[PDB]
């Protein structure tokens, strides 16, 4: 009966990007996580995912693009 | 006469040691005195009646001088315990009161006191103690006896009946309902579960004074915040992190009397009340002492209410209301007699139930504090480990007071390196796939058998020639790497083959299960959008719907053309593709690149190593991932695969027969499936089919340790626990399952254990922060062996993948399993946190199945539950069932039938409620929380003269007497486990075979009466359809061919068996009174089959007959290059023997087949030897292969002389005439005659 954090529209995420551009959510209150940086998005969990529907595009790696 | 049951023996004890001048003698009268002063001290309990009895008298208590012992202090405490280690008899019509006199020395004495827990608390006995003292003291100046402070116990009685009808009782015992209505649960330090009511009295005390003035810093960094409530925080703060709960129950000491009225009182007054915990990540310190101060500044008005009137209104039990409790409150124990320092040390305070947590900030500003643990539930190590923990985080705050609840760390710099040595699993793999890997092992071991069923048998050169001769088929349907190609296909080798080919073109592979409905599939196709979809030409009309989708049928071997590896696959590429159900929208498929599954496999094939003896099994089906490493790790490793036949993965005993027949060495099970198939074992049948299994696996379910420990002692084969999801390359963690570690599992579920190469486990808590050993926390998966994502919707893979905190720039999975680690390090499963489900071993979203059947017409809403529907079928396994609850729109009737037959054309089979259930009203409970307790079961007519025996069953599996037929088997609780002992029990009571999947395809009474009650009859017997030439198998007295079934296996895959035959309406043997019109009659359809070429000819008995008789019919037009026969004789060998053999050949055939309307054979019998009694023979002027059993009849012209007028060799093996055709043989004769064919 744990109820995750990332399971609860109650809580505000944050939009957060590694080095391969690959998005991620992450709670406000945390800090980022080194070696991942925001993207500009914040607030409600569904708003955030749905901001990161429109902009994550090619789900490819950043290192495999180029090699494409 | 208002007590019923009788009160515990525990007491309070303790003893104030001296230091000083003392006079015993007045001191004994002193305590005398004082305790008669306290007329609540004499009580008795009669039995219940509970009551003061005032004549009862006191005695001057024993003095004893150890001061001449050899120890006396050791004596005095052994004095003691002697009278504290004795329960005391409280229905005596005696006082509950003792006190003793002890000298230690000459200025020292130990003066020990010891009440009944109903007489006096740690509060009130000081009291007592102090008025005797005054006595004393009193006595000592000459002044007389001093009066009694002490409250009699009238007006005490009075006073709390005052409260009792008082207009705050009902104020006092809302608010206190109000209280335990939004309670939350309790909380433990300990695993274990809470027992409640505890009777052991022997407890573990431990003080500890923190000197490292932490505490000292940070209450002077908060000046308005009282020491008390910040100590209280810490420690609120302090259990909640320790056993990883924001909200939880504990205990806080409040007081019934207050003022005067306690200080003058002698019962019992501290009054331990229930005190809800919330815990805020976002919260300093500050705000948490500041909402709780005013929390209890609330409860504080309202504590006059007693406790155990909160349990009696709540109250059966058994869980109490809160595990630990809090004190905050300091007893003054204190007192001035001159020339004399008095000190009160503490022997019983009485049982604790789990953790009593005392603090006390002194006035320099330090911080001590007292533990009282349970000596069963806790132990001394553990405990200053836990205060190591609470030391640590007052130095955190103490160094940051703007520190969040949720940012602190309460994990040990030894546990650290623990988990740091756990999750090390680097082992360095090369870059490769899964192509390079079966090419290479198919470059070690070319002649050895890889790939076989009931038809094929694949060496590994034939099978990479099918591999490369398929791919480049698909190659030229347009297949580029990088693109994905669907599967539809029954279980045979040409699925093997399909996969290896997929990975060989460089594309991934996309399991379709065709029991799904179309919608569903056509989903998965426009998500996916596969370049080519493989199936057969059967199920295409199916998928002729599907737009934009180009198909292939792949039933039959091709063309070899070089075994040399395309070399087209890249590690980056996506290996194989299996959709899985979302708990949000339309199903998610994972993309699972080809380095995981290499580092799965290769550490599969390191860790449970393989060899050239090894035959592992296929039963998985296509559509789970565990089936990726049936497909694949056999061929790393120089291992055989081995196809098990269609849905024989669902019936126990197909299983036996498969695994006795191919020596299985490897298999599979999930822990539903392992229970109903030990439940189908004998230990003869054990030892007869699973004495071959050297390493079996389990995985997708908890292991339970009961299963594993019977499979042990029925079989005693290797049993091993495996853990992953599908988003990690099949299994991430892995435990052994028997043995040793077995023996030592004490709780009920096998650890799903330790990491596997590359990959590492983090169970960390709500603030992402990695647990202590023992607590359960979330679970979360890193490493190499993490899927690529889900196909085509950043949204759920950024939601399921998230950021590594403790792994820069690298992703993290979300299982959303609870977990935690044991002592050993290894990983033990516990359960969900969300509401997905694994029903025998089936990954099932409850929340899909919801928004479908909410999405249903005229539906409000609607719940999915999942229930144990008739409790006797639980024979072990997992026997839940899916059941929907719908309410109406519009309060009409919803034709629960028809809403079912509607849901099975969006979800899966086995996602389909088997019972939909209408309600007036949802059944809420408090906060309209939905009640799951409150969700009603579903309630447990020809019966014609067969299927009264299946009413009969269904009687005796579930429990319930079945009067009405066309009743549902699954409704009224039976499930797919259940259905496999149902299949065998009717298999057993019916001649004909039942299986499990006809009570699967048809769930009823009448139905499964109805079935109950292949390649066909027709002349054409297509035993195997292959490519090249054509070995064509003659018919023998029986009329049919299917006796050569058990010759194809082992011929060159490219050959096409094609058995003639005779069926009896109609048919060639019975049509012809002249033996000569059925051996011409075959040419009609021989010639048919292929006019031209040579022919390659095989006959048993009379078929031999008619195999010579065509061969010169042949001759006398192309050629035959081969013609076998099978201890055949000439006819002219009307006789007597000929007929006992002839019914031996019929006896046998018969026999050998368990099942009518076949009544046919017994006429091509008779139709037999009426045609072999006209003796026709031609001299037959080529030549043939001819194979003798040496246990026939005598005269020593056997078949080299009497064939010698019609060239030829004889092979000799030991056997009769009717086992010549045996499989036994054909073990021999198979290789002979394909090594002739060659
Ligand atoms: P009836 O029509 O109900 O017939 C019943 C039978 C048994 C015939 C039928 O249901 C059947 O054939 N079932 C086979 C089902 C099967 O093989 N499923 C795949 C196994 S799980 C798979 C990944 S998964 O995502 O599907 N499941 C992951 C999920 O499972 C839990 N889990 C896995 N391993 C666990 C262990 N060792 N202990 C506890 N829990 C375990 C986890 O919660 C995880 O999230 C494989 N990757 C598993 O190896």
């Amino acid at each position: 009966h744990m109820t995750s954090v990332f399971d609860r529209d109650d809580i505000q995420f944050q939009v957060v990007v590694n080095h391969e551009e690959q998005y991620s959510i992450w709670p406000e209150y945390k800090e980022i996580p080194q070696g991942w940086r925001a993207a500009g998005k914040s607030g409600l969990k569904k708003d955030c995912l749905a901001y990161i529907e429109e902009v994550w595009t090619d789900m490819r790696p950043l290192s495999l693009r180029q090699h494409m | 006469e208002k007590l019923s049951e009788l009160p515990s023996a525990w007491s309070v004890a303790h003893y104030v040691e001296l230091t000083g001048e003392v006079d015993s003698p007045l001191l004994a009268r002193a305590v005398v005195a004082g305790l008669a002063q306290a007329d609540t001290l004499r009580m008795r309990f009669t039995e219940v009646w509970q009551w003061v009895d005032d004549a009862l008298t006191f005695e001057l208590p024993e003095i004893i001088d150890l001061r001449t012992n050899i120890d006396p202090h050791g004596t005095a405490q052994a004095l003691m315990q002697a009278d504290l280690q004795q329960d005391l008899r409280v229905d005596s019509g005696k006082p509950l009161v003792f006190h003793q006199l002890i000298q230690v020395a000459d200025n020292r004495w130990y003066w020990y006191q010891r009440y009944h827990h109903l007489l006096v608390d740690g509060f009130s006995f000081p009291a007592i103690t102090r008025q005797i003292a005054n006595i004393y003291c009193t006595w000592l100046r000459g002044e007389p006896t001093p009066a009694s402070p002490f409250t009699p116990f009238a007006d005490v009685v009075e006073e709390y009946q005052q409260y009792r009808e008082s207009e705050a009782w009902q104020r006092d015992a809302a608010f206190w309902a109000e209280q335990r209505r939004q309670l939350p649960p309790p909380a433990s330090l300990s695993p274990a579960p809470l027992p409640g009511r505890s009777a052991s009295a022997d407890i573990l005390r431990l003080k500890l004074e923190f000197t490292d003035g932490e505490f000292r810093q940070l209450a002077t960094q908060l000046s308005g915040v009282q020491r008390t409530d910040l100590a209280l925080a810490l420690a609120a703060l302090w259990l909640g992190r320790l056993c990883n709960r924001m909200d939880y129950a504990a205990g806080f000491i409040f007081m019934r009397r207050l003022g005067s009225a306690a200080l003058t009182a002698t019962g019992p007054v501290l009054n331990v009340l229930p005190l809800g915990i919330h815990i805020a990540a976002q919260e300093t310190l500050p705000e948490l002492a500041t909402r709780l101060a005013a929390q209890l500044k609330k409860m504080r008005r309202h504590q006059r209410y007693d406790a155990e009137q909160i349990v009696r209104d709540s109250a059966a039990g058994d869980e109490p209301l809160f595990g630990p409790v809090l004190n905050i409150k300091v007893f003054d124990y204190q007192l001035d007699i001159p020339d004399v320092q008095a000190q009160t040390h503490t022997l019983a305070t009485g049982p604790v139930n789990d953790l009593e947590l005392a603090l006390f900030p002194d006035v320099h500003g330090d911080l001590s504090i007292e533990i009282l643990a349970n000596k069963q539930r806790y132990d001394e190590p553990t405990l200053i480990q836990h205060a190591e923990r609470l030391k640590m985080l007052i130095a955190q705050f103490a160094a940051d007071p703007a520190l969040l609840c949720g940012d602190v760390d309460i994990m040990l710099p030894g546990e650290y390196a623990q988990l740091a040595q756990l999750n090390a699993t680097q082992v360095e793999i090369p870059e490769t796939t899964l192509s390079a890997l079966v090419a290479e092992q198919a470059a070690k071991t070319p002649d050895a058998p890889a790939l076989a069923d009931a038809r094929y048998l694949f060496s590994y050169r034939e099978m990479r020639e099918q591999v490369v001769a398929l791919a480049n088929l698909l190659r030229e349907r347009g297949v580029k790497p990088g693109d994905s190609v669907a599967v539809a296909l029954p279980r045979s080798v040409f699925l093997t083959l399909a996969l290896h080919a997929i990975v060989e073109a460089g594309a991934a592979w996309l399991p379709l299960d065709t029991g799904y409905p179309d919608d569903r599939l056509k989903m998965m196709l426009e998500d996916a959008r596969p370049s080519l979809l493989i199936t057969t030409d059967d199920q295409l009309p199916r998928f002729s719907d599907v737009p934009n989708l180009t198909s292939l049928c792949y039933n039959a071997p091709l063309t070899p053309q070089g075994s040399a590896p395309l070399q087209l696959s890249q590690p980056h590429h996506t290996a194989y593709i299996i959709f899985t159900s979302g708990s949000t929208g339309r199903p998610k498929g994972v993309m699972v690149g080809q380095t995981a599954i290499v580092n799965r496999l290769l550490w599969m094939q390191n860790h449970y190593p393989l060899t050239g003896e090894d035959v592992v099994a296929q039963k998985t089906p296509c559509s789970f991932d565990v089936s990726v490493w049936e497909f694949f790790w056999p061929f790393i490793a120089g291992a055989k695969l081995v196809m098990a036949e269609p849905e024989a993965h669902r019936d126990p005993l197909a299983m036996q027969q498969f695994f006795a027949e191919y020596g299985v060495t490897t298999t599979h099970f999930v822990p539903s499936m392992l229970a109903a198939f030990v439940a189908s074992l004998t230990p003869q049948t054990a030892r007869q089919s699973c004495a071959t299994l050297k390493q079996v696996f389990c995985s997708g379910e908890a292991l339970p340790a009961d299963l594993c420990r019977e499979w042990q002692q029925l079989t005693g084969a290797p049993l091993h626990n495996l853990y992953g999801p599908t988003e990690a390359a099949v299994d991430v963690s892995w435990y052994p399952a028997f043995g040793e570690e077995l023996a030592q599992v004490r709780g009920s579920s096998v650890p799903i254990g330790y990491p596997v190469w590359n990959t590492g486990l983090r169970i960390l808590d709500a603030m992402m922060h990695p647990v202590p050993p023992g607590v359960a926390g979330d679970l979360y998966l890193t490493g190499i062996q993490l899927a690529q994502g889900y196909l085509g919707r950043p949204d759920l893979t950024a939601s399921r993948f998230i950021a590594d905190p403790f792994a820069p720039g690298e992703r993290m999975y979300r299982t959303g399993d609870v977990a935690r680690w044991l002592d050993n390090g290894a990983v033990e499963y516990l359960g969900r946190s969300d509401d997905q489900l694994k029903i025998r071993g089936q990954r099932i979203e409850l929340g899909e199945i919801d928004r479908v059947m909410q999405a249903l017409p005229d539906v409000e809403q609607a719940v999915t539950h999942a229930c144990v529907i008739n409790q006797a079928a639980a024979t072990g396994g997992d026997a839940r069932q899916l059941v929907g609850y719908l309410v109406s729109q519009s309060g009409l009737p919803l034709d629960t039938s028809a809403l079912q037959a509607q849901l099975r054309e969006t979800l899966p089979p086995h996602m389909v409620p088997v019972v939909l259930l209408q309600l007036p009203q949802l059944p809420l409970s408090a906060n309209g929380k939905l009640d799951r307790k409150a969700l009603p079961l579903p309630e447990l007519a020809p019966k014609a003269g067969s299927e009264t025996i299946i009413a009969a069953a269904f009687s005796s599996l579930l429990g319930c007497d079945v009067q009405d037929a066309d009743a549902d088997f699954f409704a009224l609780g039976g499930h797919s486990l259940l259905a496999m002992k149902l299949a065998a029990q009717l298999s057993r009571q019916v001649a004909r075979q039942v299986t499990p999947g006809q009570v699967m395809v048809a769930s009823t009474v009448a139905k499964l009466a109805t079935i109950i009650d292949r390649m066909g009859f027709e002349t054409i017997l297509p035993l195997r359809e292959g490519n090249g030439p054509t070995l064509f198998c003659f018919h023998p007295a029986s009329g049919f061919a299917w006796q050569f079934s058990v010759l194809s296996r082992y011929l060159d895959p490219q050959w096409s068996i094609i058995g003639i035959q005779s069926p009896r309406p109609n048919g060639p043997m019975q049509t012809a009174a002249n033996l000569d019109e059925v051996c011409e009659a075959h040419l009609a359809t021989l010639l048919e089959q292929q006019p031209h070429g040579p022919y390659y000819l095989l006959g048993y008995s009379l078929g031999g007959t008619l195999a010579q008789g065509i061969a010169a019919r042949l001759r006398a037009r192309e050629q035959v290059a081969f013609l076998g026969l099978l201890d055949t004789w000439p006819p002219e060998t009307l006789d007597p023997e000929v007929l006992a053999e002839i019914n031996r050949e019929r006896e046998a055939f018969l026999a050998a087949q368990q099942g009518e309307l076949f009544t046919t054979i017994e006429g091509n019998y008779a139709d037999a030897v009426r045609l072999l009694t006209t003796a026709h023979s031609v001299p037959f002027d080529g030549k043939a292969t001819l194979f003798v059993a040496e246990r026939t009849l005598q005269e020593g012209m056997s078949p080299e002389r009497a064939w010698s007028p019609w060239e030829l060799d004889i092979y000799r093996q030991d056997c009769a005439h009717v086992d010549i055709i045996s499989p036994g043989t054909f073990e021999k004769i198979g290789p002979i005659i394909r090594a002739t064919l060659n």
